[PDB]
């Protein structure tokens, strides 16, 4: 209820849009791969960007 | 071709004004079109220089309707009088192909300046 | 003797003109194109088979064919005049293919031509044509303009099942790349609205007066009127045209900068979701001639017919 309450205040009337509440303010990601080349082109090493 | 409606249309008579009843006998050359449906009236010309508003009865007579005008254009006309000037007007909402069909018209089958 | 090799000097005009004939003399050659037509006894969007024409193909530096052509065509010499006193009210738009009127006599008599110069082998209409009415036995218009504009190559078609969908789904990214082409024309075509409107002239606006450049032509069904109260019909056209403005994804080139397609993409915040100012803009823009009420959110409607329109 900090972050949430965060990105709520920006807003300009109280709305906005539920596709991007998990993407800025989840403290988890899942991540599944179908193979190897895509492994190493999304989450190579121990720290990854998304 | 795509041809802007070879076969015409007919005649043009009845009223106008500028402030609701201000409709009086007659003050227009209201012109064209009686439509399979009934009479639908296309376009008004105005001996006048400003109008906003027309009166056209038809069949009931007790339903005739106080139509909106659009803010006019000028033009002056080649007829064997001489020097004739109106102020043109379309009823509002008019489509395009309809102005078209109008224009064509008048310019084709009577001279125009 | 002359003739054919006087009529070929006299096309050519003062510019460069390196022209070769299309397999004629100085007679008219034969083409089966597809037009939209209303004439009070036929009507529809077909393919009629075209007659009076001379086309002339233009040469480079190297002597290798290019996409140009000069066509030159008969008809009346009341619609010589015509024609002529149009394009001088229209000749400063520069939406406007470049004509030239001239008199050149086959025989004691002395008839008049009038040529239009570098236009493109095939039309708007034509590409409409081949993509609504799809039949991959005989799809040689299709092909060709796609190989001619480096859609493709010619051995593309040598796989089997290239057109299919479901099958082959890399023909969606082939089609894509004649959008850049497609939003020229509309712009274009704009652009020929607001000079027609300018100069008071009326007339109805079909595919097949425009080629694939976005030139226009064909002035013969025009009339005149004072200036400032012009008015053209664009309901066919763009109706026509509709289908093929997702099927080529035209307004890709609006999720980038600067409208360029060499600059990156547009970062909105992730907290905006109205874009309804957009959508007015782009229509705007776009189908600035469209007469009928648009509402960006269908909660404004009329009825479902209105909804459909703007749905
Ligand atoms: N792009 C292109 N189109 C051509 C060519 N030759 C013929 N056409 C077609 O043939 C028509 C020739 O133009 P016009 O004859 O002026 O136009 P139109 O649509 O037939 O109209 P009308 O002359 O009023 O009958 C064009 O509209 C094209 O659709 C060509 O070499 N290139
Ligand atoms: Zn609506």
């Amino acid at each position: 209820n900090d972050a949430l309450n965060n990105i709520i205040n920006n807003a300009r009337d109280g709305c906005v849009p539920l596709n991007i509440i998990p993407l800025t303010t989840a403290a988890k990601l899942m991540v599944v791969i179908p193979d190897y080349n895509t492994y190493k082109n999304t989450c190579d090493g121990t720290t990854f960007t998304y | 071709n795509n041809e802007l409606s070879p076969v015409a249309l007919r005649q043009m008579s009845c009223a106008a004004g500028t402030t609701q009843t201000a409709c009086t006998d007659d003050n227009a050359l209201a012109y064209y079109n009686t439509t399979k449906g009934g009479r639908f009236v296309l376009a008004l010309l105005s001996d006048l220089q400003d109008l906003k508003w027309a009166r056209f009865p038809k069949s009931d007579g007790t339903g005739t309707i106080y139509t909106e005008l659009e803010p006019p254009c000028r033009f002056v006309t080649d007829t064997p009088k001489g020097p004739k000037v109106k102020y043109l007007y379309f009823i509002k909402g008019l489509n395009n192909l309809n102005r078209g069909m109008v224009l064509g018209s008048l310019a084709a089958t009577v001279r125009l300046q | 003797s002359a003739d054919a090799q006087s009529f070929l000097n006299r096309v050519c005009g003062v510019s460069a003109a390196r022209l070769t004939p299309c397999g004629t003399g100085t007679s008219t050659d034969v083409v089966y194109r597809a037009f939209d037509i209303y004439n009070d006894k036929v009507a529809g969007f077909a393919k009629f088979l075209k007659t009076n024409c001379c086309r002339f193909q233009e040469k480079d530096e190297d002597d290798n064919l290019i996409d140009s052509y000069f066509v030159v065509k008969r008809h009346t010499f009341s619609n010589y005049q015509h024609e002529e006193t149009i394009y001088n009210l229209l000749k400063d738009c520069p939406a406007v293919a470049k004509h030239d009127f001239f008199k050149f006599r086959i025989d004691g008599d002395m008839v008049p031509h009038i040529s239009r110069q570098r236009l493109t082998k095939y039309t708007m209409a034509d590409l409409v044509y081949a993509l609504r009415h799809f039949d991959e036995g005989n799809c040689d218009t299709l092909k060709e303009i796609l190989v001619t504009y480096n859609c493709c190559d010619d051995d593309y078609f040598n796989k089997k099942d290239w057109y299919d969908f479901v099958e082959n789904p890399d023909i969606l990214r082939v089609y894509a790349n004649l959008g850049e082409r497609v939003r020229q024309a509309l712009l274009k075509t704009v652009q020929f609205c607001d000079a027609m409107r300018n100069a008071g002239i009326v007339g109805v606006l079909t595919l097949d007066n425009q080629d694939l450049n976005g030139n226009w032509y064909d002035f013969g069904d025009f009339i005149q009127t004072t200036p400032g109260s012009g008015v053209p019909v664009v309901d066919s056209y763009y109706s026509l045209l509709m289908p093929i403005l997702t099927l080529t994804r035209a307004l890709t080139a609006e999720s980038h900068v600067d409208t360029d397609l060499t600059k990156p993409y547009i970062k909105w915040d992730l907290l905006k979701y109205d874009f309804t100012e957009e959508r007015l803009k782009l229509f705007d823009r776009y189908f600035k001639y469209w007469d009928q009420t648009y509402h960006p959110n269908c909660v404004n409607c009329l009825d479902d017919r209105c909804i459909l329109h703007c749905a």
